[PDB]
C-alpha cells in the first residue's frame, strides 16, 4: 500500500498551488480520503476529508472555502486545490485512507506528505503530559483528555492513536480506543472511559521513540493532541 | 443521533445499494437459459455452435443487442428435484433430444430406450411444478443421422403404435407430437420444436425469436393483459 | 468383487457403531431438560428482554 | 320524466357509485399494503393505485355534486365541479400514462437510445406519477380561474371555459389513444407476422392482450364523448335527465374500473 | 459371500434396533408432561434487511451476534450489519449459483457454496479494502449444500456427492473425506466443542461423525424423506433434523433412537431450515408455507408462527447471545425477528 505525494514546495503568499496523492496498492474507491497537515515544528490537525464516491466533503474551518479537495477514481488520485495561502499554511501535508464501515480501521494508513512553505464548538483534546523520558522495558502511560465525553449512545469510544517516531509519516496504534491495529506490536494497548483516557505501552523498543497523538472522530472537525513525545 | 462514521458507513451502505440496483438492472436485461437433456443427445454440438466461436457450465452470448445465459446443469449426478428449484424464473428451458437415438438403448441398462429415458426426462421437466410457466425450446438434434437411420430401422421399436410409412417428415413430425403430448399444461407452456441445422447458422436464430416471444409474453403478464 | 467389498464395509459400519455405550433415554431427557431449564433466564428468545437493553429497538 | 324511471336509474347510479368506492378501496388497500411490504411495485401497480385514489375521490365528488344538484340542496361543499374536474384530469392523466406504460414494456425494440429511454421510465416512474399530478394541476388552474370569475359574476368568458376544459381533456386524450393504437397495431402485426412458428399459448395471450385493449379502448373513449356531450350540454339535452345520464357515464366509468380490476396482476397473484 | 453379508448386515441392524427399544424406557413427552408450557410467543419483525434482488438461499450469524451474511442467486454474498441495517460488503460471487455460506469464527473470512461444487473462501480483512476470494477449494463433484468454518484454517463442507470434506484452508486439499450417506448431504451442523459434526442427507438418515478421526460415528434415521436442515442442540449432545415431511425430529448422540417429532395436521409442506436457540427450549424451522414456526423442544407444542414473508423461509439463524433470530427467504428479504417484553 503505497500514499505517495506529490506537489509543494516554495510558494509566495496570497497564491495558488496543488497537492496530488497518487494511491496504489489499494482500492481508492471505497476508502475515504483525509487530508492532514502538521505545523513544521507542532502537532497535527485535521484540514480535509472526502467519502467514498465524493457524496459529503468536509473542511476544517480555518481551511473553509479557500481549499477544495476532490478526488479523481479513474486515475487514483487525491487533489487538494489551495488557493489565497497565508502564513500558516506552511506545513507537512498527509493524505490518509480512511473506509468507514463496522469494524473498520478508519485512518490506518499514511502517505509520506508534501512540504509547503510560504515567505512570512470544536471538541478539544489537551495532553499535559507533553515530553517524558522513557527507559526501553518499563511500562509507561500517556493520558489524552477530551472536552466532552466520546462515548457515543452506540456503545463507542472513538479515540484514534497514532505514533510518530522521527523522520516520517505516523501510523496508527489503536482505533476506537480500545482496538488494537493491524501490524503493531500487541505491548500496545488503550483503556479509559468518559473524557480521560490512556494509552500504555507495556515495553519500551528502540522504535517506539517519537511523538503520540490522539484524535477523536465523534464530530467531525477532528482536532488532533498536542503531542507526547518519548525519548531515551 | 448518528456518529459520523456511522454517518460514513449509511453512505457506504447507500452506495452499495446502488451498485446493487446497477447490477441487478443489469442482470434482470439478461435471457437465462437452462439447458437440460439427456447425455450425448446434442448438448455439446448444441452449446458450441450457439456460442458462434464439474459443476455448471455458464455460457454467455450475444445475438441481437441480447445477452443470453446458458447454465448447463449435465455435470451434476445428484437428484435434481434438490437444486431445480434454483432454476425458477429462467426465461427459458431449451431442451436438447437426440432424434437418432430412437434405436440405441441406454449403456447403463439396456431394458430401457434411450428415446423413452428422454421421453421421461422430458414429462419431469415439463410438468415440475417450479416450471408451470418456463417456456421450452426443443431441439431434435442429429437430424442428417435419422435421415438415414430411418431408411434401415423403423420407429417399431421405439415407439410400438406407428401407423407406418418410414420417411423422414412423418416420423419427425410423430417423435414431435408425442414430445409436445407431454405438456400437461398447454395453453399457459410452449414447447417451441425446432430440427437443428448442425451446417447452419439459423439455431441460434430460432432461439432468439422464441426468447423474444417468451419475453413479450411475460410483459403482458406484467401488464396484467393476459 | 465391488459389491462384496462395499458389503464388508457396510458390515464392518454397523458392526463399529453396534458397540457404543447406550443410556437410558429417560437420563438423556433429564439431562436434555435440565439444559432447558438452567439457561431459560439466559435467553431472550423465550423470556423477552427488557426493551432498554434490546439491541433491535 | 316518469318518477319510476328517475327512482330506478337513481338507486342503479348509487349502487355504481357503491361498487366504485368498495373497488377502489380494496384496491388502495392491496395495493398500499403491498408496497409497504415491498417498498417496491411494478409500474402498473403503482398507476393502478394512484387511479384508484383518483376513482374513488372522483366517485365521492361525483355523488356530492349530483345529489347537491338534483335536491337543490344548496351547501358549502355540495357544489365541488372544480374538484370533480380536477380529478377527472387526474384520471385520464393516470389512465394515458397506463396506456403509455403498456406501450413501453409490451413493445419489443432493441433500440440503444430507446432502450435507454426505457429504463429511465421503469427507474423515475414514481417520478413519472408525481408529473402527472403536478400537470393536472397545472392545466386545473385555468378551470379554477374560470370558476372563481363566473361566481364573481354570479360570453368570452363561457368561451374560455368551455376551450379550458376540452383542452384540459382531450389532451391526455390523445396520447392515450395514440398509445392505444400503436399497441393494437405491434399485436396485430405479431399476430399476422407469424408463420410455421405457431404458438399457440403465446397467440393467445396477444388476443387476450388485444381483446383487453379493445374492452379498455371502447370504454375510455365512449367516457370521454360523454363528458364531452356534458361539456356541450350547453348546447345538447338539457340536464334534467340527470339521474339517466349521470348512470350512463358512471356504468362506463364502472366497465373501465372492473377492467383495470381484471388487468392488476398483484391483486390476481394475492387472491 | 454376497447373501451372507447381507443376511449379517440385516442381523446387526436388527439387533442396533432391540438395543435402541430396550434403551427407550419412556422417551422425553411423558418426562415433560409436567413441565411449564412455553406459552404463546408472539414475533416482531425489529428490522428488515432489503438489498438482495434474487431468492436468498443461505444466511449465517457472524460470533459476535451483530455482523450477517446472506447469499442469494443474484451472485452476491452481502454481509449486513443487523443493528443499523448497513450493508459492510457485497462480495460478487464468481458463480450466481450459491445455496451455502458461512461465518468464520474469528470473522475475517467468509465461506460460499453452490452448484460450481467450489467452496470459496472470502478474506474480509485485507490492507486493500476490497474483499478477495482467498481460497477456492476445489475437489466435490457435487453441489455443495453446507459449509462451517472450524478454525479460520479447517472448513466442513456436505455436499451433493454423499459426501462430506474437511478442507485445509491454507493448503487448500481435502484432509479427510466423510462417507457412507446413500442419498446426497443437504445440510451441516457443527457441535459447540467442534470435535463432531452431524449432517443430514437425501437417504432420510443423520450421520455424527468424529471430525479429526473422520469416520461415521453414529446414524440416525426415523425420517421418511430427505433431510433439508441440521441443528445442533447448544448443549452438544442433540440435534434436531427438519426434512420434506412435515416433521422436525430430534435425536440425541448418547440414545440414538429419536427422542420427539413436531408435526401438525396443518402444516404439509417441507421444512427448509432448522435453528435452536441458546437455551434450548425454542426450536425455529422454516417451512415451504412463506412463514416459518418455533416450536417447544421439550413439549413437541407449536410456540408461535413468524408470519412475515411472501415466500419459503430459506435460512434460519439464531445469534450466539439469543437476542435475535434472522429470517432470510425467497422474496429476497432477510427479516430480524425478536420478542416484545
Ligand atoms: O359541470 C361542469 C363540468 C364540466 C366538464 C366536465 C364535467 C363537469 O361536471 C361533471 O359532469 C359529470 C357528468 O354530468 C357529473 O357526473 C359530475 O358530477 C359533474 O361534476
Amino acid at each position: 500500500v503505497q500514499l505517495v505525494e506529490s506537489g509543494g514546495g516554495l510558494v509566495q503568499p496570497g497564491g495558488s498551488r496543488k497537492l496530488s496523492c497518487s494511491a496504489s496498492g489499494f482500492a481508492f474507491s471505497s476508502f475515504g480520503m483525509h487530508w492532514v497537515r502538521q505545523a513544521p515544528e507542532k502537532g497535527l490537525e485535521w484540514v480535509a476529508y472526502i467519502s467514498s464516491g465524493s457524496g459529503t466533503i468536509y473542511y476544517a474551518d480555518t481551511v473553509k472555502g479557500r481549499f477544495t479537495i476532490s478526488r479523481d477514481d479513474p486515475k487514483n488520485t487525491l487533489f487538494l486545490q489551495m488557493t489565497s495561502l497565508r502564513s500558516e499554511d506552511t506545513a507537512m501535508y498527509y493524505c490518509v485512507r480512511s473506509i468507514y464501515y463496522y469494524g473498520s480501521s478508519p485512518f490506518d494508513f499514511w502517505g509520506q506528505g508534501t512540504t509547503l512553505t510560504v515567505s512570512s464548538s470544536d471538541i478539544v483534546m489537551t495532553q499535559a503530559t507533553s515530553s517524558v523520558p522513557v527507559t526501553p522495558g518499563e511500562s509507561v502511560s500517556i493520558s489524552c483528555r477530551s472536552s466532552k465525553s466520546l462515548l457515543h449512545s452506540n456503545g463507542n469510544t472513538y479515540l484514534y492513536w497514532f505514533l510518530q517516531r522521527p523522520g516520517q509519516s505516523p501510523q496508527l496504534l489503536i482505533y476506537r480506543m480500545s482496538n488494537l491495529a493491524s501490524g503493531v506490536p500487541d505491548r500496545f494497548s488503550g483503556s479509559g472511559s468518559g473524557t480521560a483516557f490512556t494509552l500504555t505501552i507495556s515495553r519500551l523498543e528502540a522504535e517506539d521513540v517519537g511523538v503520540y497523538y490522539c484524535m477523536q472522530h465523534l464530530e467531525y472537525p477532528l482536532t488532533f493532541g498536542a503531542g507526547t513525545k518519548l525519548e531515551l | 443521533t448518528v456518529s459520523a462514521e456511522d454517518k460514513a458507513a449509511a453512505e457506504r451502505s447507500k452506495m452499495i445499494d446502488k451498485n446493487l440496483r446497477e447490477d441487478g438492472e443489469k442482470a434482470a436485461r439478461e435471457v437465462k437459459l437452462l439447458l437440460l437433456g439427456a447425455g450425448e443427445s446434442g448438448k455439446n454440438t448444441i452449446v458450441k455452435q450457439m456460442k458462434i466461436i464439474t459443476g455448471i457450465v455458464e455460457t454467455h452470448f450475444t445475438f441481437k443487442d441480447l445477452h443470453f445465459k446458458m447454465f448447463d446443469v449435465g455435470a451434476q449426478r445428484s437428484e435434481r428435484k434438490k437444486w431445480i428449484h434454483c432454476f425458477e424464473g429462467v426465461t427459458a428451458i431449451i431442451f436438447c433430444v437426440a432424434l437418432s437415438a430412437y434405436d440405441l438403448v441406454l449403456a447403463e441398462d439396456e431394458e430401457m430406450n434411450r428415446m423413452h429415458e428422454s421421453m421421461k426426462l422430458f414429462d419431469s421437466i415439463c410438468n415440475n411444478k417450479w416450471f408451470t410457466d418456463t417456456s421450452i425450446i426443443l431441439f431434435l438434434n442429429k437430424k442428417d443421422l435419422f435421415e438415414e437411420k430411418i431408411t434401415h430401422s423403423p420407429l417399431t421399436i421405439c415407439f410400438p403404435e406407428y401407423t407406418g410409412a418410414n420417411k423422414y417428415d412423418e416420423a419427425a413430425s410423430y417423435i414431435q407430437s408425442k414430445f409436445e403430448d407431454l405438456n400437461k399444461r398447454k395453453d399457459t407452456k410452449e414447447i417451441y420444436t425446432h430440427f437443428t441445422c448442425s451446417t447452419d447458422t439459423k439455431n441460434v436464430q430460432f432461439v432468439f425469436d422464441a426468447v423474444t416471444d417468451v419475453i413479450i409474453k411475460n410483459n403482458l403478464k406484467d401488464c396484467g393483459l393476459f | 468383487t465391488a459389491s462384496i467389498a462395499q458389503a464388508r464395509k457396510l458390515v464392518e459400519q454397523l458392526k463399529m457403531e453396534a458397540n457404543i455405550d447406550r443410556i437410558k433415554v429417560s437420563k438423556a431427557a433429564a439431562d436434555l431438560m435440565a439444559y432447558c431449564e438452567a439457561h431459560a433466564k439466559e435467553d431472550p428468545l423465550l423470556t423477552p428482554v427488557p426493551a432498554s437493553e434490546n439491541p433491535f429497538r | 320524466i316518469p318518477i319510476q324511471l328517475t327512482v330506478f336509474f337513481m338507486i342503479i347510479y348509487v349502487l355504481e357509485s357503491l361498487t366504485i368506492i368498495v373497488q377502489s378501496s380494496l384496491i388502495v388497500a392491496v395495493l398500499g399494503r403491498e408496497w409497504l411490504q415491498v417498498r417496491r411495485l411494478m409500474p402498473v401497480d403503482m398507476i393502478l393505485i394512484s387511479l384508484g385514489i383518483s376513482r374513488f375521490c372522483l366517485q365521492w365528488a361525483s355523488m356530492l355534486n349530483n345529489f347537491c344538484s338534483y335536491f337543490n340542496l344548496n351547501y358549502v361543499l355540495c357544489n365541488l365541479t372544480i374538484t370533480w374536474e380536477f380529478f377527472n384530469i387526474l384520471t385520464f392523466w393516470l389512465n394515458s400514462l397506463l396506456t403509455v406504460f403498456y406501450c413501453i414494456k409490451v413493445s419489443s425494440f432493441t433500440h440503444h437510445i430507446f432502450l435507454w429511454l426505457r429504463w429511465r421510465i421503469l427507474r423515475l416512474f414514481p417520478w413519472i406519477l408525481l408529473g402527472c399530478l403536478m400537470i393536472t394541476c397545472v392545466t386545473i388552474i385555468p378551470s379554477a380561474i374560470g370558476n372563481y370569475i363566473q361566481i364573481q359574476l354570479l360570453e368570452n368568458f363561457h368561451q374560455y371555459q368551455f376551450q379550458a376544459h376540452t383542452v384540459a381533456l382531450v389532451i391526455p386524450f390523445i396520447l392515450f389513444l395514440a398509445s392505444t393504437i400503436f399497441l393494437m397495431a405491434s399485436l396485430t402485426k405479431q399476430i399476422q407476422h407469424h408463420s410455421t412458428g405457431h404458438c399457440n399459448p403465446s397467440m393467445k395471450a396477444r388476443f387476450t392482450a388485444l381483446r383487453s385493449l379493445a374492452v379498455l379502448f371502447i370504454v375510455f373513449t365512449s367516457y370521454f364523448l360523454t363528458i364531452l356531450i356534458t361539456i356541450i350540454g350547453t348546447l345538447f339535452d338539457k340536464r334534467c335527465w340527470l339521474w339517466v345520464w349521470e348512470a350512463f357515464v358512471y356504468a362506463f366509468i364502472l366497465m373501465h374500473s372492473t377492467s383495470l380490476m381484471l388487468s392488476s396482476p398483484t391483486l390476481k397473484r394475492i387472491l | 459371500e454376497l447373501d451372507q453379508l447381507r443376511q449379517e448386515a440385516e442381523q446387526l441392524k436388527n439387533q442396533i434396533r432391540d438395543a435402541r427399544k430396550a434403551c427407550a424406557d419412556a422417551t422425553l413427552s411423558q418426562i415433560t408432561n409436567n413441565i411449564d408450557p412455553v406459552g404463546r410467543i408472539q414475533m416482531r419483525t425489529r428490522r428488515t434487511l432489503r438489498g438482495h434482488l434474487a431468492k436468498i438461499y443461505a444466511m449465517h450469524w457472524g460470533t459476535d451476534s451483530r455482523l450477517l451474511v446472506s447469499a442469494s442467486q443474484d451472485g452476491k454474498l452481502i454481509i449486513w450489519d443487523s443493528y443499523t441495517t448497513n450493508k459492510v460488503h457485497a462480495i460478487p460471487l464468481r458463480s450466481s449459483w450459491v445455496m451455502t455460506c458461512a461465518y468464520a469464527p474469528s470473522g475475517n473470512y467468509v465461506a460460499c457454496g453452490g452448484l460450481d461444487n467450489i467452496c470459496s473462501i472470502y478474506n474480509l480483512k485485507t490492507r486493500e479494502g476490497n474483499v478477495r476470494v482467498s481460497r477456492e477449494l476445489a475437489g466435490h463433484t457435487g453441489y455443495l449444500s453446507c459449509c462451517r468454518f472450524l478454525d479460520d484454517n479447517q472448513i466442513v463442507t456436505s455436499s451433493g456427492d454423499t459426501t462430506c470434506a474437511l478442507w485445509d484452508i491454507e493448503t487448500g486439499q481435502q484432509t479427510t473425506t466423510f462417507t457412507g450417506h446413500t442419498g446426497d448431504v443437504m445440510s451441516l451442523s457443527l457441535a459447540p466443542d467442534t470435535r463432531l459434526f452431524v449432517s443430514g442427507a437425501c437417504d432420510a438418515s443423520a450421520k455424527l461423525w468424529d471430525v479429526r478421526e473422520g469416520m461415521c460415528r453414529q446414524t440416525f434415521t426415523g425420517h421418511e424423506s430427505d433431510i433439508n436442515a441440521i441443528c445442533f442442540f447448544p448443549n452438544g449432545n442433540a440435534f434436531a433434523t427438519g426434512s420434506d415431511d412435515a416433521t422436525c425430529r430430534l435425536f440425541d448422540l448418547r440414545a440414538d433412537q429419536e427422542l420427539m417429532t413436531y408435526s401438525h395436521d396443518n402444516i404439509i409442506c417441507g421444512i427448509t431450515s432448522v435453528s435452536f436457540s441458546k437455551s434450548g427450549r425454542l426450536l425455529l424451522a422454516g417451512y415451504d408455507d412463506f412463514n416459518c414456526n418455533v416450536w417447544d423442544a421439550l413439549k413437541a407444542d407449536r410456540a408461535g408462527v413468524l408470519a412475515g414473508h411472501d415466500n419459503r423461509v430459506s435460512c434460519l439463524g439464531v445469534t450466539d447471545d439469543g437476542m435475535a433470530v434472522a429470517t432470510g427467504s425467497w422474496d429476497s428479504f432477510l427479516k430480524i425477528w425478536n420478542g416484545s417484553s
